[PDB]
């Protein structure tokens, strides 16, 4: 309920049809910025972020008090501020904004580890964190087939799944 | 910028069937949610199916039993057929994209953009006949205006185009709507208004095209 | 079913009024309504979607309003370009249902036709049969009524119509009206004349031939 | 501990003094090195984080670096506001972390004059007396620096139990000022001649006597 | 601007649970994490253990043997520290500080000092150390002997006499109990017609005692 859906085929091209329909997406062919708060008023669908393994996120006063509309009030928004998770949240966020584009935040870059440098979903090139909305958010990744992965973050074990090419 | 170009116009016989095709292109999916809506000659609209992109038809209880909305991937078009063909189906047929375009409030929205270009579909025991066209020889209507048009008589089906002197003169024509006539044919008449004192000095050929019987025939109208 | 029905049927009025189209839903339809505007020869042009959003483009004269079942398009400044036929749209179900459409046209200052007979041809009359047609031109309003005189006698269910859509330069109609014989029941009768009414004429325009000459 | 820097550190008017902390691999390494300032009595003040970098109030003045395995700041500019105790930390990948500290470097400033210390010592009050015990009280103040050691002698021979004395205090004066305390019997501090306080500080001692 | 208000300071004997809570404001208390440095006076600081607000992630310091109980309420913006089964080297200032993996502990709450000991709450014998000199001038004063567990208020005259006056820090007796004294510096010539009381509260037990010092 307190996912934010303000979605908005302008263009006419489909994508938002997508969320609903699944697996319907038309290949013929095919850094991130400090996460922080988003008006909710602005992404459609989901928000995921990672740890790596994926969780979703929901809407908030900027007190910090969830907030049950769906994306409705400009009090309304995602609250995504990280910090780097052995101990923090998230290594980072990614959704989809009301014109269709795909969104993303992270702690900074930078020997170059996931748990030292990651800033979002991404992890290696070409292996990428699967999770229910990975063909949405990142559609160009069909090909990209997914193995059975396990991560450490600073001594944690953790059991995800990741797409590659 | 999704866009939907239709079937050539099938013509059919009653109690037969037709299927007329709707290829999408332009988009992002291979399949879209397309809808099917008939529109009866000078009548309104009429909306007979539609297709989820995963395939789920579903129909309007007019038609039930008598149309199957189908899909090719491959090719992603999909396809629209309309069984037991009474004359009363005699109409355009269009297909659109029913796109779920906008939500809000938690809550989405639906509509149709864009439309294919339509089929006409004409249903009658008639068969392909061209026509024969009869000068409407002016008499001289006052004003210092005249009238002289040229009747487009017993056709099938629909449509005619027809000009005057090719193009050239086209103030003050006015072609009418086809009649149906209980020959099943149909006939048209186009009229033109003329400064009288050209009858004589001013040459009005009529040309009536009909590409479904492909007849191209120019007919001069002289007065008498 | 689930039934839009729309008030008015149709419609006259001059440029720079304010029209006011009526969708009531058969059920309480939630805010999930459609309108299209089409003219003729057209396929339709969605106008506002979810009740009262105008689509891209459209000018800002259009304003739709309501919810749960009774929906009103309204146009603050009739311009000329909006003169077509406007449906709504129902989108609570997935069966999906149209409005019957109100057709707006010009209202416009009256306007008396000009009757005109046609002869049959002879190039129709070394084949078959014989027609004759009545032409009213650039008349207005619409209404008017056609009959036909054979020898002063009439005929019923020998005719048939067909009218303009309101014309583009001068917002009038035009009316064809052919009556129907062979050389058996034409070269046989002596004189008929069709006999035009319409409120722009004081009283009826009649317009005659005899067979010779 | 784990880290190891030196125990002091000396200074004059803005004389950029010194400071090292060293470790191994696994912490000073592959990791980043924060820096603290603790001054008595608070919660430890983060002075620097990664390994050169300052967050708000903390002033241009301080400033760090690392190398190889030691990683070492200059605190530039002397207010002897800044006399404290400074402690080092760095992540350690290893088992022997996640987190490791220094021991702390407390610094002081050369500028103010060598002080000695003026004592007292009370001898057991009546009062006390009335309730079976004895408490020689031995107030050792106003000297500088903080750095005193004090030795009970009865009859002119040592004494080593029941003593208690305390870590000195920078007191108000900026000098320092301790408390030592014996705890006799009535008995002992009865029998003997005399005790004695004896203080000393900097090579040199003050004694004060009781008797009863 | 971002703190971290620690509860009070809590004092038990061996075999006891503490547990120091820490407030947390001025950042997205999830999105950071927070760990634990103990102080034992006089010496260095000691890592004790962090936590995740967000994972639940502990890593706990091997010292203590599985004592440790960090724990968030994310609900009320609280951390805690349970420490079970106490002893004496347990005594010292117990922070709590936010870590990121970046800037590392860098805010600490202001303190929370934890105090073991056999002794039980007890007031403070008061003493007059009467004056015995040759500057002008004359050292006197009173002790506190005795007492559990800190701190002693102590003026003189009910605050009157403020210039001359000096209250050592305590010091711990094998005991377990607690003593100080403060000495008031006074002229020698005063001793008659102007008299020297001192005035003791010791808040933890109700033990106000005010005792006067003659010659
Ligand atoms: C993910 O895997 C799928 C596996 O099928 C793969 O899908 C294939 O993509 C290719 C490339 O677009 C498709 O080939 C097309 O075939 C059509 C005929 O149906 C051609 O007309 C197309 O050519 C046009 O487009 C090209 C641009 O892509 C132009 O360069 C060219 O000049 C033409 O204008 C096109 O070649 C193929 O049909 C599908 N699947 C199959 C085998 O049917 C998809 O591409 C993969 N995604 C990734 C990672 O790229
Ligand atoms: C969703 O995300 C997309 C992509 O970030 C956003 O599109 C960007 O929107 C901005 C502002 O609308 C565009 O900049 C503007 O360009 C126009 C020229 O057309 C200029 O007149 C403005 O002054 C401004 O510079 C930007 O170019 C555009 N970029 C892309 C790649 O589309 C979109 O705004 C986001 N939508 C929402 C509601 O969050
Ligand atoms: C849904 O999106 C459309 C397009 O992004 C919004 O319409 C735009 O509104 C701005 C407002 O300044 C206009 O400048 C643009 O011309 C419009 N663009 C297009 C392409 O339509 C619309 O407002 C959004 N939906 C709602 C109701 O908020
Ligand atoms: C989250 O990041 C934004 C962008 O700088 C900032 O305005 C906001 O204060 C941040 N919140 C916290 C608690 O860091």
């Amino acid at each position: 309920n307190r996912t934010a859906l303000n979605c908005n085929d302008s263009l006419n091209t489909g994508w938002l049809a997508g969320l609903f329909y699944h697996h319907k997406f038309d290949s013929s062919g095919c850094p991130p910025r400090p996460c922080g708060i988003v008006p909710a008023k602005t992404v459609c669908g989901p928000v995921y972020c990672f740890t790596p393994s994926p969780v979703v996120v929901g809407t908030t006063d900027r007190a910090g008090a969830p907030a049950y509309n769906w994306g409705e009030n400009d009090t309304d928004v995602f609250v995504l501020n990280n910090t780097r998770p052995p101990l923090g949240n998230w290594f980072g966020c990614t959704w989809m904004n009301s014109t269709g584009f795909t969104k993303a935040c992270g702690a900074p870059p930078c020997e170059a580890t996931y748990s030292r440098c990651g800033s979002g979903p991404w992890i290696t090139p070409r292996c990428l964190v699967d999770y229910p909305y990975r063909l949405w958010h990142y559609p160009c990744t069909i090909n990209y087939t997914v193995f059975k992965i396990r991560m450490y973050v600073g001594g944690v074990e953790h059991r995800l799944e990741a797409a590659c090419n | 910028q999704v866009q939907l170009v239709q079937s050539g116009a099938e013509v059919k016989k009653p109690g037969s069937s037709v299927k007329v095709s709707c290829k999408a292109s332009g988009g992002t999916l291979n399949s879209y949610e397309i809808t099917w809506v008939r529109q009866a000659p000078g009548q309104g609209l009429e909306w007979m199916g539609g297709i989820t992109p995963i395939f789920e038809t579903t129909y309007a209880q007019k038609f039930q039993g008598r149309v199957t909305i189908t899909a090719d991937e491959s090719t992603s078009t999909t396809y629209m057929e309309l069984s037991s063909l009474r004359p009363e189906d005699t109409a355009v047929y269009y297909c659109a994209r029913d796109g779920v375009r906008y939500c809000g409030g938690g809550r989405c929205y639906n509509w149709f953009d864009p439309w294919g270009q339509g089929t006409l579909v004409t249903v009658s025991s008639a068969s392909t006949k061209g026509p024969s066209v009869f000068p409407l020889a002016p008499s001289s209507t006052s004003g210092g205006t005249a009238a002289l048009g040229c009747l487009v008589k017993d056709y099938f089906p629909e449509p005619v185009t027809v000009s005057w002197n090719s193009g050239a003169l086209t103030s003050g024509v006015h072609t009418f709507p086809a009649v149906l006539q209980s020959s099943g044919l149909y006939s048209l008449s186009s009229v033109v208004t003329v400064p009288s004192s050209s009858l004589g000095t001013q040459t009005y050929i009529c040309n009536v095209n009909h590409k479904p019987s492909n007849t191209k025939v120019d007919k001069r109208v002289e007065p008498k | 079913d689930i039934q839009m029905t729309q008030s008015p049927s149709s419609l006259s009025a001059s440029v720079g009024d304010r029209v006011t189209i009526t969708c009531r839903a058969g059920q309480n339809i939630n805010n999930y309504l459609n309108w299209y505007q089409q003219k003729p020869g057209k396929a339709p042009k969605v106008l506002i979607y979810a009740a009262s959003n105008l689509q891209s483009g459209v000018p800002s004269r259009f304003s739709g309003s309501g919810s749960g079942t009774d929906f009103t398009l309204t146009i603050s400044s009739l311009q000329p370009e909006d003169f077509a036929t406007y449906y709504c749209q129902q989108s609570h179900s997935t069966v999906r249902t149209f409005g019957q459409g109100t057709k707006v046209e010009i209202k416009r200052t009256v306007a008396a036709p000009s009757v005109f007979i046609f002869p049959p041809s002879d190039e129709q009359l070394k084949s078959g049969t014989a027609s004759v047609v009545c032409l009213l031109n650039n008349f207005y309003p619409r209404e008017a009524k056609v009959q036909w005189k054979v020898d002063n006698a009439l005929q019923s269910g020998n005719s048939q119509e067909s009218v303009t859509e309101q014309d583009s330069k001068d917002s009038t109609y035009s009316l064809s009206s052919t009556l129907t014989l062979s050389k058996a029941d034409y070269e046989k009768h002596k004189v008929y004349a069709c006999e035009v009414t319409h409120q722009g004429l004081s009283s009826p325009v009649t317009k005659s031939f005899n067979r010779g000459e | 501990s784990v880290l190891t820097q030196p125990p002091s550190a000396s200074g004059t008017p803005g004389q950029r003094v010194t400071i090292s902390c060293s470790g191994s691999s696994s912490n000073i390494g592959s990791n980043y090195v924060y820096w603290y300032q603790q001054f008595p009595g608070t919660a430890p003040k983060l002075l620097i984080y990664g390994n050169n970098q300052r967050p708000s109030g903390v002033p241009d003045r301080f400033s760090g670096s690392k190398s190889g395995t030691s990683a070492s700041l200059a605190i530039s500019g002397l207010r002897s506001e800044d006399e404290a105790d400074y402690y080092c930390a760095a992540w350690d990948d290893s088992l022997s972390g996640p987190w490791v500290f220094g021991g702390g470097t407390q610094v002081t400033v050369l500028g103010q004059p060598k002080a000695a210390p003026s004592v007292t010592l009370f001898p057991p009050s009546s009062e006390e007396l009335q309730a079976n015990k004895a408490t020689l009280v031995c107030l050792i103040s106003d000297f500088y620096p903080g750095a005193v050691t004090v030795a009970w002698k009865a009859d002119s021979s040592p004494v080593k139990a029941g003593v208690e004395t305390t870590t000195p205090s920078k007191q108000s004066n900026n000098k320092y000022a301790a408390s030592s305390y014996l705890s006799l019997t009535p008995e002992q501090w009865k029998s003997h001649r005399s005790y004695s306080c004896q203080v000393t500080h900097e090579g040199s001692t003050v004694e004060k006597t009781v008797a009863p």
